[PDB]
């Protein structure tokens, strides 16, 4: 009857609600995996930046020693 | 009787309603998945763009350092050869 027919509507509306919810949980996880993969690659490059800065600073110190020696030599 | 015939027509209308509802809800769900797939593709594309930019920036930074070191070593070896007294 009328209540069973209304319940049938609600069961279908609840079905789609849950279906969209499970689909959303898969997309959220795929985005999570995606963010972790690129966060990993970003950390590596941020360590490369600091090593490069440290190398630049070391070369600058060698150039100071060399120029000071040239001035003090003759 | 007249109530059974009324209920039978209501039952018929309900059967047709569930058919249309399910069909239309399926169309909305397909467009919803189509939007989520495009959002995920955009996210990967943005992260790969950022990674390529930083990768090309690091290559430039390494090249500039390598150039400065190469010219410093060349000038130091030139100096040394010029300081040979004998
Ligand atoms: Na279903
Ligand atoms: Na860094
Ligand atoms: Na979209
Ligand atoms: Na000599």
């Amino acid at each position: 009857g009328s209540h069973m027919w209304q319940r049938e509507e609600e069961e279908l509306k609840q079905r789609f609600m849950q279906r969209v919810k499970e689909k959303e949980a898969t997309f959220k996880e795929a985005e999570k995996e995606l963010q972790d993969k690129f966060e990993h690659l970003k950390m590596i490059q941020q360590e490369e930046i600091r090593k490069l800065e440290e190398e630049k600073k070391q070369l600058e110190g060698e150039i100071i020693d060399f120029y000071k020696m040239k001035a003090a030599s003759e | 009787g007249s109530h059974m015939a009324q209920m039978e027509e209501e039952r018929r209308e309900h059967v047709a309603k569930m058919k249309k509802m399910e069909m239309e809800m399926e169309q909305v769900f397909e467009m919803k998945v189509k939007e989520k797939v495009q959002k995920l593709k955009d996210s990967e594309a943005e992260l790969q763009r950022r990674h390529e930019q930083m990768k090309k920036n690091l290559e430039a930074q390494h090249k500039e350092l390598e150039e400065k070191r190469r010219q410093f070593e060349d000038e130091k070896a030139n100096w040394e050869a010029q300081q040979r007294i004998l």
